C-alpha cells in the first residue's frame, strides 16, 4: 500500500572508514541504520505495510465512557433520569489511548446502547408495552431539568434523539466543536489570572451535560435501565506526542498518582529465562 | 416502492465500522486549524524513537533509578557476562515498558528488525572494548566468549564517539511474530561480553556505566490491532 | 589447608574461626561447612574472590558473618549468640566452580 | 563541527564543545502570520529588547543528586523587560532557545538528560487533593526532585524514576532532547518554538513548558579532582510580540 | 531449596558383596549448556574429615578404587560398590553443585558386618 | 458524485463506490485511506543534517 515499509539493497563484505554503526547520541540524534550497515544481507522485496498503524484507523474505533442508571420509579426525583458532565476521563481504556497525544482535532461519532431490567417486589407488570428513552444535550449554560416530567424536557434548541426499545442502537454525529483550534488533553495551569483556583485540564472541559429519561410513567411498576455512551473519533488529526502513562488513574479530574516501579522484575541482570547453575558468569 | 430485502446482520451495532451518520448539529461553523508543530501522521514515527532500556531490573533496582544503568569495572574480568535478555519486544521484563514496548503491547502482531544503541557514559579517559552478540534461537543461550562470537554480533571501540547501534537483524519463519511470544516463536538471546576490558589511568574512576536504547528500524511493520494488559480500574472513576 | 584445631567459647558470645592455605584467588569461593556428630552436613555460606561477592544460607544469616582479605591468605568466619546447638566442627574448603574437591581440618567449637 | 556561537540582540555565547542544536519539532521560531491571528488589536514586538539571553541561577551538582525542573515563562518574571511585557499585557506569545552548560575536567564522569516538556502538568503528593502554586515553581530557584516518595499535603509528588508526570522516566526521549555527557559533550542547545493550542495566551496562568534535567549515570570522581561543579541554565526569548495592553497586573 | 534424599540410610553388609546407594534429587541437578551432572559423592572416614569421591557425578579421583563409581543422570543417582574391603565402613554424603545453597544428603552410614 | 476507490487488498473488480449523503461535512465516513508519514520531524529535528556514513563528531 501507500504504508509500504523500505527494502534492504543487498550487501557484500566490505572494508571502509564510513563507519555507520559508530555514532553519538549526545546530538539528540536517533541512528538510522539498516542492517545493511553492520553485516552482509540479501535483497529482498518487502511487502509489508503500516496501515494498520495510522492514526486514524489506531482511533476510529468505539470505546466505552459512561455508565449511568434510572429508574422510572416514584419518589427521590434524583433517580428518574440520569446525568453526566461530558469527561473522557471515567473510563480509562479510551482516557490511556488519548492520553498519548497533547493535543486533538477531530469529529465523532457516538452510539447509545441502552438495556433495561425490571425491578423486584410486590405488584409487578405483567404486561408492558415497549419503553422510550429521550436523551436531550444541554450546551453549557442551558436551562438542567430538576426531574422527569418538567418543562425542560421540550428541547425547542436543544438536539433530542427518542429511541423506542427493540430499534438498533442509536447514532449521531458531532463536528469538531471546541472553543479553541485543539482538544487540550494537557493544561499545565490555573483558572484565575492570581494563579489560583482549580489546576489542570479540569478547566478547559467546558461540553455541557446529557440528560436520559423514560418519557413512560408505567405507573404499574418499577423498571431500571443502563445507558451505555462510545465514542468514536473521526477525521482525527494528533499533536506532539507524548509517553505513555506508568502508574494507575486516581482521579477524573487530576493527573495524581502513586509512585510506581519502572517495570516487572527479573531474577538477575543476566537471566536469559532459564534456570541456571551457579557458575562464575551467571552465580 | 423499491422492494428490499434485509440481509443478516442489521440491526447490529460493530464497533470498528465505517458508516455514515446523521449530524446531531448541522451547519456547524468549525473554528480554523492552525500549524501546531509536531503533527505525528503514523504511529510508527513515535515507535523509531530511541528510549532507555532498563536492563537492570533486577530484585530491589525497580523502584530507583538503578534499572537504567549497567555496572561495568576495570578488572581481569574476560570471563563475566555484562547482560542477557530475551528477545522479546513485546513480553518481557526488560523493555515491555519502554517507548517501543507501550506502542507494541497495543497490538498482536509485529515485524522487522529492531535496534540497541548502547552510550558509554565512563571518564574521558577509559578506553575499552566490548562484543555485543546476538544468537538465532537453534540453541541454548552462550555461556561465554567462544559461544557467542559465532552468531551475529559487532565488536564495539569506546573512542571520541561514544554509541555503536547494534542493529538486531529480523530472522524468522514467520512474516509476523506473535507479540506475547512462545517457544513456537521464539527470537532468541542478546549477550555482552567483556574483549579487552576498562583500563583507566590513575586518578580516574575505576568503575563506569552503560545506558542502553531501543527503536524500531526503518522495516518495522505492526498490525491486529487490540488492548493493552497494562492499564486496570475497579469502578468509574468519580 | 591450614584450620585451628579447636576454641572453647562461652554462651551468649561470638568466635572468630580462621582459614588458610597456599592456594591463591582466581575465581575460587571460600566455602564453610557446620559438622555435627548426629546430624549430616551443613553449608553455612561462601565467600567468591572474582567479584568479591558474600553468600550465607537462610538458616544461618543473622548467625555467621564472614570476611576475608586478600593479604592474609586467610578467610575468617564468625558466629555470635552461641548456644549449645552451635557446638559442631566447622569446616573450611574450596570451590573453583568445578567441584567442591576438599575441605580439611576443624575447630571442634565448644560452647561450655 | 564542535564549535558554535549564538548571538541574539546584545548578548553573545560562545561554546567549544558542543553536540549540535536539535531545532524543536523541526520548524523555527517565528512571528504570528495574519492567516491565524485573532487579536483585533495592534501587537507590540520588541526584538532586542526583548529577545537576550538571561543567564538563571545556578546550581550545584552533587554526587547524591537526581534532577531538577525549571517551569517556562514563569521562570523570568523578573528577568528585565520581558518580565515587564509579561506584567503589562494580557496576551504573550514567543519562542524560546534552551542553552545548558556544564563543564568538568576530562577525569569526571557522568551525564545528563535535558528536556524540554510542552504542556508538563504534575500530580499532588497527597492524591484526593490539589497543588498550589508555590509548590510548582519557585521564584527563581531551581525545584529538585526527590529519590524517595513525597509525603507533604500540598505538594507535587517528587520522585524521579516517575518524572513527577506519572510517565517513565526512560520514555522522556520524546520531547526535543540533548545528553550532556561529560566524556564528549559540555553544553546543550535547544530550539523550541511556540506550542499551544490557541494563537496567544496569557504567560502568568499557563506554563508553556517545563525544562527538566534528570542525571541517569551519576557524577564519581576522585579525591584529587574538584568536587563542585555547577549547572548554568541561559534561555533566551525568541520573536515575542504581545496584545492587550493593560495596568500593571501580577506585581 | 534443594534437597538431597539417600536410601537406605544405612546398611551393613559383609566383605566380598557389591552394594550401592541411591542420592535422589529434588531437581534435576543437569544443565542443558554442556549436559554434566551438579553432584558430588564424599567418604566421611570414622572420625575423619570427609574426602572427594565422584566429581561432575561422573569421574574419580586420584588415589581411589573402581569400588567408588558415580553413576546415574538427571534427579537420581548411585554409587556402585563392587568388590567392598576394609576400608568401605563409614558415612557418604551426596551433594549438589546446582542450587546455591549446597546441601548434602541424608547420609548413608555403610557399616560393617563381622562374623 | 459517484466517486469510486480502489479497495484494500494484500499484495502479490477492487473498487468501491461511494456516496455523501448528508449535508454536513463531519457526517461523511472515516478517512482510512491516508497514509501520510514524515519521522523526519522527530527522527531527526537537527539543525546540521547528519549523514550516516558520516562521523558525529
Ligand atoms: C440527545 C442527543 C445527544 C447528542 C450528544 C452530543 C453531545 C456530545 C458532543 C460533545 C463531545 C465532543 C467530544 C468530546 C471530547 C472531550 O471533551 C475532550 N477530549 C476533552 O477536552
Ligand atoms: C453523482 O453523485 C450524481 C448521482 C448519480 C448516482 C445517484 C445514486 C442514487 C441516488 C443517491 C442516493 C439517494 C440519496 C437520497
Amino acid at each position: 500500500a501507500v504504508a509500504r515499509v523500505a527494502d534492504t539493497m543487498p550487501t557484500g563484505p566490505r572494508n571502509t572508514e564510513s563507519v555507520p554503526a559508530l555514532t553519538a547520541v549526545e546530538t539528540g540524534h536517533t541512528s538510522q541504520v539498516v542492517p545493511g550497515d553492520t553485516m552482509q544481507t540479501r535483497h529482498v522485496k518487502n511487502y509489508h505495510s503500516r496501515t494498520e498503524s495510522s492514526i486514524e484507523n489506531f482511533l476510529c474505533r468505539a470505546a466505552c465512557v459512561y455508565i449511568a442508571t434510572y429508574k422510572s420509579a416514584g419518589g427521590t426525583p434524583t433517580e428518574r433520569y440520569a446525568s453526566w458532565r461530558i469527561n473522557t476521563r471515567q473510563m480509562v481504556q479510551l482516557r490511556r489511548k488519548f492520553e498519548l497525544f497533547t493535543y486533538l482535532r477531530f469529529d465523532m461519532e457516538i452510539t447509545f446502547v441502552i438495556t433495561s431490567t425490571q425491578d423486584p417486589g410486590t405488584q409487578l407488570a405483567q404486561d408492558m408495552p415497549v419503553l422510550t428513552h429521550q436523551i436531550m444535550y444541554i450546551p453549557p449554560g442551558g436551562p438542567v431539568p430538576n426531574s422527569a416530567t418538567d418543562f425542560a424536557w421540550q428541547s425547542s434548541t436543544n438536539p433530542s434523539i427518542f429511541w423506542t426499545e427493540g430499534c438498533a442502537p442509536a447514532r449521531m454525529s458531532v463536528p469538531f466543536i471546541s472553543i479553541g483550534n485543539a482538544y487540550s488533553n494537557f493544561y499545565d495551569g490555573w483558572s484565575h489570572f492570581t494563579q489560583e483556583g482549580v489546576y489542570g485540564f479540569n478547566s478547559l472541559n467546558n461540553m455541557g451535560h446529557i440528560y436520559v429519561r423514560h418519557v413512560n410513567e408505567q405507573s404499574l411498576g418499577v423498571s431500571t435501565s443502563t445507558l451505555r455512551v462510545y465514542f468514536k473519533p473521526k477525521h482525527v488529526r494528533a499533536w506532539v506526542p507524548r509517553p505513555p502513562r506508568l502508574s494507575p488513574y486516581v482521579k477524573s479530574s487530576n493527573v495524581n498518582f502513586k509512585p510506581t516501579a519502572v517495570t516487572t522484575e527479573r531474577k538477575d541482570i543476566n537471566d536469559v529465562g532459564t534456570l541456571r547453575p551457579v557458575g562464575y558468569t551467571n552465580h | 416502492g423499491l422492494p428490499t430485502m434485509l440481509t443478516p446482520g442489521s440491526n447490529q451495532f460493530l464497533t470498528s465500522d465505517d458508516f455514515q451518520s446523521p449530524s446531531a448539529m448541522p451547519q456547524f461553523d468549525v473554528t480554523p486549524e492552525m500549524k501546531i508543530p509536531g503533527e505525528v501522521h503514523n504511529l510508527m514515527e513515535i515507535a523509531e524513537v530511541d528510549s532507555v532500556v532498563p536492563v537492570n531490573n533486577t530484585k530491589e533496582n525497580i523502584n530507583s533509578m538503578e534499572a537504567y544503568r549497567i555496572p561495568v569495572t576495570g578488572g581481569d574480568q574476560l570471563h563475566t557476562q555484562v547482560f542477557g535478555f530475551q528477545m522479546q519486544p513485546g513480553l518481557n521484563s526488560v523493555f515491555k515498558r519502554t517507548l517501543l514496548g507501550e506502542i507494541l503491547n497495543y497490538y498482536a502482531h509485529w515485524s522487522g528488525s529492531v535496534k540497541l544503541t548502547f552510550v558509554f557514559c565512563g571518564s574521558a579517559m577509559a578506553t575499552g572494548k566490548f562484543l555485543l552478540a546476538y544468537s538465532p534461537p537453534g540453541a541454548s543461550p552462550p555461556q561465554n566468549r567462544k559461544q557467542a562470537m559465532l552468531g551475529t554480533h559487532v565488536i564495539w571501540d569506546v573512542g571520541l564517539q561514544s554509541s555503536c547501534v547494534l542493529c538486531i537483524p529480523w530472522i524468522s519463519q514467520t512474516h509476523y511474530r506473535l507479540v506475547q511470544q512462545d517457544e513456537y516463536t521464539s527470537a532468541g538471546y542478546v549477550t555482552c561480553w567483556y574483549q579487552t576490558g576498562l583500563i583507566v589511568p590513575p586518578g580516574a574512576p575505576p568503575s563506569c556505566t552503560i545506558l542502553c536504547f531501543a527503536s524500531a528500524c526503518n522495516d518495522f511493520s505492526v498490525r491486529m490491532l487490540r488492548d493493552t494488559p497494562f492499564i486496570e480500574q475497579t469502578q468509574l472513576l468519580q | 589447608l591450614q584450620q585451628s584445631g579447636a576454641e572453647l567459647a562461652r554462651p551468649w558470645a561470638s568466635v572468630k574461626i580462621s582459614c588458610q592455605a597456599f592456594y591463591t584467588f582466581n575465581s575460587y569461593g571460600m566455602q564453610w561447612v557446620k559438622q555435627r556428630p548426629g546430624q549430616g552436613l551443613e553449608w553455612i555460606g561462601t565467600i567468591y574472590p572474582g567479584n568479591g561477592q558474600t553468600s550465607y544460607n537462610q538458616r544461618f544469616k543473622g548467625k555467621a558473618t564472614l570476611t576475608a582479605d586478600k593479604s592474609p591468605s586467610t578467610a575468617y568466619m564468625q558466629l555470635i549468640s552461641l548456644t549449645s546447638e552451635d557446638s559442631a566442627g566447622c569446616f573450611c574448603a574450596v570451590v573453583p566452580t568445578v567441584d567442591f574437591d576438599y575441605w580439611g581440618q576443624g575447630t571442634l567449637v565448644t560452647v561450655s | 563541527d564542535r564549535v558554535r556561537s549564538i548571538t541574539l540582540g546584545n548578548s553573545t555565547i560562545t561554546t567549544q564543545e558542543c553536540a549540535n542544536v536539535v531545532v524543536g519539532y523541526g520548524v523555527w521560531p517565528s512571528y504570528l502570520q495574519d492567516n491565524e491571528a485573532t487579536a483585533e488589536d495592534q501587537p507590540t514586538q520588541p526584538d532586542v529588547a526583548t529577545c537576550r539571553f538571561y543567564t538563571l541561577d545556578s546550581i550545584q551538582w552533587q554526587k547524591e543528586s537526581d534532577g531538577w525542573w525549571w517551569k517556562f515563562p514563569e521562570a523570568l518574571k523578573n528577568m528585565g523587560l520581558f518580565g515587564q511585557n509579561m506584567e503589562y499585557h494580557y496576551l504573550g506569545r514567543s519562542g524560546y532557545t534552551i542553552h545548558v552548560q556544564c563543564n568538568a575536567s576530562k577525569f569526571h564522569q557522568g551525564c545528563l538528560l535535558v528536556v524540554c516538556v510542552p504542556e508538563a502538568e504534575m500530580g499532588c503528593s497527597d492524591v484526593e487533593r490539589e497543588v498550589v502554586a508555590a509548590s510548582l515553581s519557585s521564584e527563581d530557584t531551581a525545584k529538585s526532585f526527590s529519590r524517595t516518595e513525597s509525603n507533604g499535603q500540598h505538594t507535587v509528588q517528587t520522585v524521579v524514576y516517575n518524572a513527577g508526570m506519572g510517565v517513565g522516566v526512560g520514555n522522556l526521549t520524546i520531547f526535543p532532547h540533548q545528553w550532556i555527557n561529560l566524556r564528549t559533550n559540555n553544553s546543550a542547545t535547544i530550539v523550541m518554538p511556540y506550542i499551544n493550542s490557541v494563537p496567544m495566551d496569557n504567560m502568568f496562568r499557563h506554563y508553556n513548558f517545563t525544562l527538566m534535567i534528570i542525571p541517569f549515570a551519576k557524577l564519581e570522581y576522585t579525591e584529587q579532582a574538584s568536587n563542585y561543579v555547577p549547572i548554568t541554565v541561559t534561555v533566551a526569548p525568541m520573536c515575542a510580540e504581545y496584545n492587550g495592553l493593560r495596568l500593571a497586573s501580577h506585581q | 531449596d534443594i534437597v538431597m534424599s539417600q536410601s537406605p540410610s544405612s546398611l551393613a553388609v559383609s566383605v566380598w558383596e557389591k552394594v550401592t546407594m541411591s542420592c535422589k534429587s529434588s531437581q534435576s541437578l543437569l544443565y542443558s549448556n554442556t549436559q554434566k551432572n551438579y553432584l558430588a559423592w564424599y567418604q566421611q572416614k570414622p572420625g575423619q574429615s570427609p574426602k572427594l569421591l565422584i566429581y561432575w557425578a561422573s569421574t574419580r579421583e586420584s588415589g581411589v578404587p573402581d569400588r567408588f563409581t558415580g553413576s546415574g543422570s538427571g534427579t537420581d543417582f548411585t554409587l556402585t560398590i563392587s568388590s567392598v574391603k576394609a576400608e568401605d565402613l563409614a558415612v557418604y554424603y551426596c551433594q549438589q553443585y546446582y542450587s546455591y545453597p549446597l546441601t548434602f544428603g541424608a547420609g548413608t552410614k555403610l557399616e560393617l558386618k563381622r562374623a | 458524485g459517484a466517486q469510486v476507490s480502489t479497495q484494500k487488498t494484500g499484495a502479490h473488480t477492487i473498487h468501491y463506490t461511494n456516496i455523501n449523503y448528508y449535508k454536513d461535512a463531519a457526517s461523511n465516513s472515516a478517512n482510512r485511506q491516508d497514509f501520510t508519514q514524515d519521522p523526519s520531524k522527530f527522527t531527526e529535528p537537527m539543525k546540521d543534517v547528519m549523514i550516516k556514513s558520516l562521523p558525529a563528531l
